[PDB]
RNA sequence: GCAUUGCCGCGAAGCUACCAUCCGCUGGAUUAUGGCUGAACGCCUCUAAGUCAGAAUCCAUGCUAGAACGCGGUGAU
């Protein structure tokens, strides 16, 4: 079972990271001791630029996609269907492709506007003289 | 009908086992003597399921359910959870509970109609009990004890409480239950009656050290003889 | 995580505040080492503050919170917020009716009665 | 209204006889055939009910491409995936991708 | 024991397992090169233990397995003074790795190693076939001469290693004929070793004290991984298409594009070291021997730092796009 | 010009650690000693027949080293 890092949002694995449990039984997994010591100092990941609290709070990547509707922890279990398994495998591969495509094309929106503002700003370095 | 049973040189029964009308949950640890003991009792009528809950032999305190539903905590792994879903039929509902505490057999005691809960449970689990189990929910302490399952054993036959329960408290609580109550000892003086024994509407299973007066109490209030 | 001479919390509702361990039951014998308690360990512990009836008397107590990161069998390193123990008999039958705070999974697997009085497991 | 619930398969079950040449086999009965107490191994995959018994031998996968399979497996994935593919046909023929 | 250093860095096999002549003719050991260590998730099937049907995480050691090739044989006859080889038999075409092994100054030698031996197949084989029939006739026990495909390995030494292997199949004549067909051909461990095999490891440990021959026994093989598999790092649970190679590769070693053996526990010696994998000297039946393990997940992250991904596709999927 | 690694945040690599992990409870014959059944002596007894345990004793097996003045096979000269 893959969990996220509490401080990175990075996938936590067996053997990887430290868990802290408060008195209210809330488990917090950290992928590394940088995350763990950052939590020890009571720091905000919204302050640290590299972690995904800042990046999903900032708008570098898209954060809501219609591809995200498929990944969710389900508390009611489903009986075993072998025939749904390969369809879910194809779904995971295809949806990860579509997510990377939408993320790259979302970054493709960012780089075009600097051309426009560089045009508008190098007009200011010409038209004054 | 009351059968003394032992698990790994321990008289505790509801710790390692979970008994409803329609199924039984057993641990995988130690030996198949305790499982064959229930096979002698229950047999082919209801499915008896070996399980762990987040890698535990302790499952009756971890789980709280009726004939219609079964509630499992957050830490239940989905391999175990899929094995429980493939194990138990469509008539039994299974759902993980996202809440602070994990132990459910201490915190929720129920039958097919009425559940007593931890009076300081969150409201979401108080929703989910009456949703899945289809039972009536009451915030209540048995003699001021906030763990309601280990200190009070329930079925649709009747109920059994620990001996520190006042008779005023027994009537106060049996008005909510509409099934009778007896202050009872189990396993030679152990007040923990919910983990010391399990019961459903045709069977009560307890430890070896549950004495014959205690067995007469259980056989009377849960009507083990027809 | 706790050697001999360690103050730990009291998570049952008996009335003690803190439990001071003076001996560890079932520890090895090596020169200059300390008998170290951990999760799922019954040790002799004395009550420092609380009711004086529980004070000035040692009691056996099982540790439910450790706060030092151990290696569980499934891959995880994890530790509680603090150190905590609950006092009981040598038979493992609890004194407290309800044990507050999170109780360790190995400790509740070890003792059936502690799990019978456990409210919060992990 | 409330009733004690005992199914008819419970009453219809014969009582187990501890001294019987012809009786139901317990777990100790299958256990004592191949070895004894500790060395016997429990089978879980054989017992539980499924739509196909060959699916008893089949294997639930856990991790695909660094993602959990359990978070993605769902009743009726197909209608969601087809609506998703229609959305991607839309974002294609708008010319959004270049 | 007095701690004097090892004689050769390739440690000697002083004892081989017992000859069964009712089994087909097959090897008894192997020489590989240890790449490194990682962590494996699997389920424990141990009734009597509380950890039965429970996920365990286990340290393993992986040894790179290039396919080994047979170039000769050696028959030993019994004397009242001990074992003695009456002769050794070579094949004709031997690599520059092996001809390098005989030489100290290969870079400036005229490379004249087995020239006139190649004239012994210029004939019909009369002396050679006389020697083969002699080892059929005499020489009760048979050892074969094998060397590794060290050019298929990230080792900087182009000089491969030669070793003897006692051949515990049946029929000394069929043994030497088996080796006769297997001259200059290859043998993989898949025909020799298998899954769940309890093996012993013979290796020279890490010098710094150290550099001593050590035989650590009873190690269960966990994966006989094939070189052509791109799902080397995969399981029926771990459906990623990934190799056994770590993220960034094995530290100070390189990679494994070859076959490999992932075996339980630890092992004497370091990385880049020649290690002999021998099958067990007896049929262990401890239930730690009989265990048919079933893996779940393979760590393939970086040990060059605190790793956080398994595949780089996972890395790009989480981190998204970058400025670069 | 300095702080005996000036301090600190976060980290490598190596060494090391039941503080972390893995592997190794090798088999026979024996001495003293402790016994069994059991007569010789109708009680009785470890002994006379036989036999059980038991020393670092002896052998086997495995491991480590290899006669630097032990040996063999094989290559080219
Ligand atoms: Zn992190």
């Amino acid at each position: 079972r893959i969990y996220q890092c509490h401080f990175c949002s990075s996938p936590c694995y067996p053997g990887h990271g430290i868990m802290f449990v408060r008195n209210d039984a809330k488990e917090f997994r950290f992928c590394r001791s940088k995350c763990h010591k950052a939590f020890k100092q009571r720091r905000n990941p919204r302050k640290l630029k590299w972690t995904k609290a800042f990046r999903k709070a900032a708008g570098k990547e898209l954060a809501v996609d219609s591809t995200l509707t498929f990944a969710q922890r389900r508390n009611v279990p489903v009986r075993y269907n072998r025939e749904l398994v390969a369809t879910t495998l194809k779904a995971m591969a295809r949806i990860e492709e579509i997510r990377q495509k939408r993320e790259r094309a979302f970054y493709k929106n960012r780089m075009r506007g600097n051309k426009e503002k560089d045009f508008l700003r190098d007009k200011k370095l010409v038209e004054s003289n | 009908m009351a059968t003394r049973t032992q698990f790994e040189n321990s008289n505790e029964i509801g710790v390692f086992s979970k008994l409803t009308n329609t199924y039984c949950l057993v641990a995988v640890g130690g030996s198949e003597n305790f499982y064959s003991a229930f096979e002698a009792e229950l047999g082919d009528a209801i499915p008896i399921v070996h399980t762990t809950i987040a890698g535990t032999r302790i499952i009756g305190r971890m789980t709280a359910g009726n004939r219609r539903g079964l509630l499992v905590p957050t830490q239940t792994t989905d391999q175990e959870l899929q094995h429980l879903r493939n194990s138990l039929p469509d008539s039994v509902k299974i759902q993980r509970v996202e809440e602070r505490l994990s132990a459910l057999g201490n915190v929720i005691c129920c039958n097919d109609y009425v559940a007593l809960v931890h009076p300081d449970i969150d409201r979401e689990t108080e929703e989910l009990i009456s949703d899945v189990l289809g039972v009536e929910v009451f915030r209540q302490t048995i003699s001021g004890n906030i763990l309601v399952g280990s200190y009070c054993s329930l079925s649709n036959q009747g109920g059994l409480v620990h001996p520190q329960t006042s008779v005023q408290d027994q009537e106060e609580l049996s008005s909510l239950l509409q099934v009778p109550l007896v202050a009872g000892t189990v396993n030679r003086g152990s007040s923990v009656v919910g983990a010391g024994m399990v019961v459903n509407d045709y069977l009560a299973v307890t430890g070896l050290d549950t004495t014959a007066p205690e067995l007469s109490v259980i056989e009377s209030i849960f009507r083990l003889q027809d | 995580g706790l050697p001999v001479g360690a103050i730990m919390n009291c998570a049952d509702n008996s009335g003690a505040r803190n439990l001071y361990i003076i001996a560890v039951k079932g520890s090895g014998s090596r020169l200059n080492r300390l008998p170290a308690a951990s999760l799922g360990d019954m040790v002799m512990a004395t009550v420092k503050k609380g009711k004086p009836e529980l004070r000035k008397k040692v009691m056996p107590a099982i540790v439910v919170r450790q706060a030092k990161s151990w290696r569980r069998r499934d891959g995880v390193f994890l530790y509680f917020e603090d150190n905590a123990g609950v006092i009981a008999n040598p038979k493992g039958e609890m004194k407290g009716s309800a044990i507050t705070g999170p109780v360790g999974k190995e400790c509740a697997d070890l003792w059936p009665r502690v799990a019978s009085n456990s409210g919060v497991v992990v | 209204k409330r009733t004690p619930f005992i199914p008819e398969s419970v009453k219809n079950l014969k009582k187990y006889d501890p001294e019987d040449p012809n009786r139901r086999k317990l777990a100790r009965d299958i256990e004592a055939e191949n070895g004894g107490a500790g060395v016997f191994n429990v089978n879980l995959k054989d017992k539980y009910l499924l739509e196909d018994d060959e699916w008893k031998n089949d294997i639930m996968p856990e991790i695909l491409d660094g993602k959990n399979v359990y978070d993605f497996l769902d009743p009726e994935i197909a209608a969601k995936l087809q609506a998703l593919e229609e959305e991607e046909e839309k974002l294609e023929n708008e010319g959004f991708y270049n | 024991l007095p701690r004097k250093r090892a004689a050769s860095i390739r440690a000697r096999v002083k004892a081989f397992p017992k000859d069964d002549r009712s089994k087909p003719v097959a090897l008894t050991s192997f020489l590989g090169y240890k790449a490194g260590m990682t962590t494996i998730v699997r389920d424990l099937d141990r009734p009597g233990s509380k950890f039965h049907k429970r996920e365990v995480v286990e340290a393993v050691t992986v040894v790179d397995t290039p396919p080994v090739v047979v170039v000769g044989v050696v028959g030993y006859v019994e004397t009242p003074r001990g074992l003695r080889s009456l002769t050794t038999v070579w094949a004709e075409h031997l690599s520059d790795e092996v001809k390098r092994r005989f030489y100290k100054n290969w870079y400036k030698s005229k490379k004249k190693a087995f020239t006139k031996y190649s004239a012994k197949y210029a004939q019909d084989g009369a002396g050679i076939e006389r020697e083969l029939a002699r080892i059929k006739k005499y020489a009760s026990v048979v050892r074969v001469l094998v060397h590794t495909q060290i050019r298929k390995t990230p080792l900087a030494q182009k000089k491969a290693h030669l070793a003897e292997i006692q051949l515990n199949g049946g029929s000394i004549s069929e043994k030497v004929d088996w080796a006769r067909e297997h001259f200059e051909k290859t043998v993989a461990v898949d025909s020799v070793f298998e899954q769940n095999e309890m093996i012993d490891a013979i290796a020279v440990t890490k010098g710094h004290r150290g550099y001593h021959s050590r035989t650590s026994i009873n190690h269960k093989i966990y994966r006989v991984g094939k070189g052509d598999d791109e799902a080397n790092g995969a399981t029926s649970f771990d459906r990623t298409k990934k190799t056994i190679t770590p993220m960034g590769g094995f530290v100070h070693y390189g990679e494994i594009k070859n076959d490999f053996i992932m075996v339980k526990g630890c092992i004497p010696g370091n990385r880049k070291r020649i290690v002999t994998l021998r099958k067990s000297l007896y049929t262990n039946t401890s239930r730690k021997a009989l265990e048919e393990v079933s893996l779940k997940w393979i760590d393939t992250a970086s040990k060059f730092g605190k790793g956080r991904f398994q595949t780089p596709a996972e890395k790009h999927a989480f981190m998204g796009t970058l400025k670069k």
